[PDB]
């Protein structure tokens, strides 16, 4: 098949569950199990998050974008911020690594990122914003 | 009984999909499906989803 | 408060589902009564039927738009496509009156629309699209 979805809501963090619900729900079409979704969820949460707290620093006017193309049993996700970016990536990218090691939650995202999903790309450019892909194929039996 | 919050109400199917998730994988034999789960409790695979998410928090 | 979404997906049957989970996940935030969440999201799956299998004639190119607004107890709903337009707007929401009789078609609909939000409102223009609105004011006790 080939499915298309894109959202758009206010950087505020009341929307988190909501991009999980909603990224989960189009992605459900695949007929995955209740676990490939939870790990989709929590993918999301990470990206989502990101954007939220780093690129836009919690500022309620950010607008997260979100972008899902199911396909041939591929889910395709994207989530990206036209906020601060991030200067190195490889480093900022690497575990335990922080730039708001006001802890709440971890170090890890991009490891979590880059663990449930099968291939993740990022890409910023300092002010321009974000653009996390992620992508995870899902199989049958 | 209308005024079921929908929080109590959403958190409850959400029990409900935990309990079906093994009782399918039994059935079945394997990890079953978000379709199978929204079959086996005579709702949709969306909601099931936006069921799960209650139950997390 | 101000929050808002923007969603838009292909015009295919089986994103009515994923679109009513979307809304009832956003307007969740109101903390509505399942009865409440209920209508929003019937509401939300009639106006998707009907702009997949009328605006776009069931056209998967379609993409379908909506867009909710949640600000002080009111949902603000808006669902709009890019496709074939209402030549009479008052006729097509007249109860019973349908364009493809001879396909089931629940002649209710618009009426469906009417009686659950407290406001809808249709704006369409022959082979430009159509955009209905529809408000629903959430109850606090
Ligand atoms: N969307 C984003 N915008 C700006 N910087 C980001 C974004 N996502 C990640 N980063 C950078 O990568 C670092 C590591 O992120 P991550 O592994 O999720 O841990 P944490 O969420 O604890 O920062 C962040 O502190 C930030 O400097
Ligand atoms: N998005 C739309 N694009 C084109 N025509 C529409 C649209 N929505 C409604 N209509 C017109 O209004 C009629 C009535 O719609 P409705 O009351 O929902 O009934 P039904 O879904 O059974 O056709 C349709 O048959 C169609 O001709
Ligand atoms: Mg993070
Ligand atoms: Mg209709």
């Amino acid at each position: 098949m080939r499915n298309e979805m894109h959202l758009q809501f206010s950087a505020r963090s009341e929307n988190e569950s909501f991009a999980r619900v909603t990224v989960a729900a189009f992605v459900a079409q695949l007929d995955p199990t209740m676990d490939e979704l939870t790990e989709i969820k929590t993918v999301v949460s990470e990206a989502v998050t990101n954007a939220i707290i780093h690129g836009y620093n919690n500022d309620p006017n950010g607008i997260v974008s979100i972008s899902v193309i199911i396909e041939d049993g591929v889910v395709h996700l994207t989530v990206r911020d036209e906020g601060v970016g991030i200067p190195d990536i490889e480093e900022a990218r690497q575990p335990l690594f922080t730039t708001k090691p006001e802890l709440e939650r971890s170090g890890m995202g991009f490891t979590i990122m880059e663990n449930f999903m099968d291939e993740v790309i990022v890409e910023s450019e300092v002010n321009k914003g974000t653009t996390v892909y992620l992508k995870k194929h899902i199989v049958k039996s | 009984d209308g005024t079921v919050k929908v929080s109590r109400s959403l958190k409850e199917m959400g029990n409900k999909i935990r309990k079906a998730k093994d009782e399918l994988s039994k059935t079945r034999g394997r990890a079953p499906t978000v379709t199978e789960i929204a079959d086996h409790l005579g709702i949709s695979p969306e909601d099931v989803v936006l069921a799960q998410e209650a139950v997390r928090l």
